[PDB]
């Protein structure tokens, strides 16, 4: 069986704590979504709602005792991704074995298909970015930045 | 002594959790030990006699 040990209890019970808001002890179903994201599992809104989640806001609220049995569901799923595989797709865009990719060619597969991103996170994404015309980013140092997360070793 | 009164360990067959008590739960689950001294004294009396 599984069931959580007494350190997980309190990352569980930590995320949990700050997501009261309110001053009842509760979450909201669409809450759900970014708080498992903090919990370090990293799922689809389709994982979430799988587990009872909302779209909207002011739908249902889950107590601890409730929200226990959605994490301890969740540590089951193997299927979280590698780099490897992002490599093998991202190089695809090659057209002449340059691994280089083209601003506007790169803002729009992030938009298009998925659960998406917004004209507004494509802005951001770019930010970091800075002096480079016509105009070219390159697959290897961005999906290296991806799974390094917000501070590396430098952060903005 | 101290630490456990706060922070057990919960053995549930086989998997092990440290979680979670409280001021009452301090102040209630010391005795707890002197839950098991007590009853034990006033046992040992009930022998003894």
């Amino acid at each position: 069986m599984a069931d959580l040990k007494a350190a997980e209890v309190e990352k569980a019970r930590e995320h949990f704590e700050i997501y009261d808001w309110e001053g009842e002890g509760k979450i909201d179903a669409r809450d759900l979504g970014d708080l498992l994201r903090s919990l370090d599992c990293k799922p689809t809104l389709a994982m979430v709602k799988k587990n009872g989640g909302s779209d909207k806001r002011g739908e249902k609220k889950l107590t601890l005792e409730e929200f226990l049995p959605i994490f301890s569901q969740i540590k089951k799923e193997k299927e979280v991704g590698t780099l490897e595989d992002f490599m093998e797709g991202l190089k695809v865009y090659d057209k002449a074995e340059n691994g280089t990719m083209l601003a506007a060619e790169l803002a729009h597969v992030l938009l298009s298909l998925g659960e998406r991103l917004t004209d507004i996170e494509c802005e951001e994404i770019m930010r970091v970015c800075d002096e480079d015309d016509d105009g070219f980013l390159k697959y290897e140092p961005f999906v290296k930045t991806i799974i390094a997360g917000p501070f590396p070793d430098e952060g903005k | 002594l101290y630490k456990n009164l706060v922070k057990p360990k919960i053995k549930v067959g086989n998997e092990m959790v440290t979680q979670g008590r409280n001021a009452t739960q301090v102040s209630y689950s010391v005795g707890g030990l002197a839950k098991a001294m007590f009853d034990r004294t006033f046992k040992w009396l009930v022998k003894r006699l």
